[PDB]
């Protein structure tokens, strides 16, 4: 891949 | 904890002055690029990364997620603010200094927290903004920031310049003097 | 001093030995305090402190969500690892060795990358050590580090000060000689 991938923020 | 390599995927920033937020990637302490969520732009910030795509998207998201959860936890804190603290501001140059032969100066604004600062240059006792630029808030171990802050020259006999600092964990502007 | 409230989440991937070993921790920060954090060694999500636990507990509570975590590791860490192989980890900038007095004699290694380097003082044919002292990695914020090493000397008739630098971007050491 060309695509950095991210860690998402959870919603309290 | 002992690693080979640290990275962030990423540093996700929110806070309520401003209000503001900012979204980057580090890799072993360096910005990989960051979203200008103002204009749902990725800013690469090393020419080869630009071969990547980062839709800007995923951070608008995980930043409406941080505005939610900063909402939440200042009623559950009753309402603890963040401490001020005292930056350190250090000013060097990019490269050993020889006169007419162009020069970065480097001003580095360390252990900033809350992540908001006025880095301005001044030559010879008036502002100048021709040839500034600057990192993004770049995340530490303690949860406190630096920033960096660059301004192109060329060295001379006649020409020294000061970093100045604004920030509330100061008394008054920290002004921080440089010569060649 | 207006008041500030600030929110940062972390993705954090520590690796190790390429990706043989990869640990993922998401740190989830109230100001400056770690309130939350997900560490793939532990598998779950556990509060840090009061202000994140019914975080933890409900984030732990929806099993889709901690499956997700659980897999991050590979899904996030190890997979941008496969692009920083091709370009952050392949980044080799070559550092400029200069030697000046400041007795002390200053060596500057500048504008190097990666992080990896080692500078030694000889004089003649012997390495000092005791009388060395270098300042921390001094990062400039462009991909590009800098160092200074410096020596404090008693300069005899004929003493000959070798500055050596070992980096992965060179095939040899670099030296650079100065005398009295």
């Amino acid at each position: 891949m060309a695509t950095p991938l991210l860690m998402q923020a959870l919603p309290m | 904890i002992v690693a080979d390599h640290v990275a962030s995927y990423g540093v996700n920033l929110y806070q309520s002055y401003g209000p503001s937020g900012q979204y980057t990637h580090e890799f072993d302490g360096d910005e990989q690029f960051y979203v200008d969520l103002g204009r749902k732009e990725t800013v690469w910030c090393l020419p080869v990364l630009r071969q990547f795509r980062f839709d800007p998207q995923f951070a608008l998201t995980n930043i409406a997620v941080l505005k939610h959860n900063l909402n939440s936890l200042i009623k559950r804190s009753n309402s603890t603010a963040a401490t001020n603290e005292v930056p350190e501001v250090t000013v060097f140059s990019k490269s050993p200094v020889t006169l007419g032969q162009p020069n970065i100066l480097i001003c580095l604004v360390d252990n900033i927290f809350p992540p908001v600062v006025n880095i301005t240059w001044l030559s010879n006792g008036h502002s100048v903004t021709e040839g500034v630029s600057e990192t993004s808030f770049l995340s530490k171990s303690d949860h406190s920031f630096f920033k960096i802050s660059y301004l192109t020259l060329l060295p001379s006999a006649e020409e020294s310049y000061d970093c100045k600092v604004e920030h509330w964990g100061l008394d008054k502007p920290l002004l921080k003097h440089w010569e060649p | 001093s207006p008041e500030d409230f600030v929110y940062q989440f972390k993705g954090m991937c520590y690796f190790t030995n390429g990706t043989e070993r990869v640990r993922l921790v998401s740190r989830s920060i109230y100001n400056r305090e770690e309130i939350v954090r997900f560490d793939s060694d532990v598998g779950e999500f556990r509060a840090v402190t009061l202000l994140g636990l019914p975080a933890a507990e409900y984030w732990n509570s929806q099993k889709d969500i901690l499956e997700r975590k659980r897999a991050a590791v590979d899904r996030v860490c190890r997979h941008n690892y496969q692009l920083e192989l091709r370009t952050t980890l392949q980044r080799r900038v070559e550092p400029t060795v200069t030697i000046s007095p400041s007795n002390l004699l200053v060596c500057s290694v500048t504008d190097f990358y990666p992080a990896q380097i080692k500078v030694r003082w000889f004089r003649n044919d012997q390495e000092e050590t005791a009388g060395v002292v270098s300042t921390p990695l001094i990062r400039n914020g462009d991909w590009t580090f800098q160092i200074l090493v410096m020596l404090e000397m008693t300069p005899q008739r004929g003493d000959v000060y070798t500055c050596h630098v070992e980096h992965p971007s060179l095939q040899s050491p670099i030296t650079v000689e100065w005398r009295a």
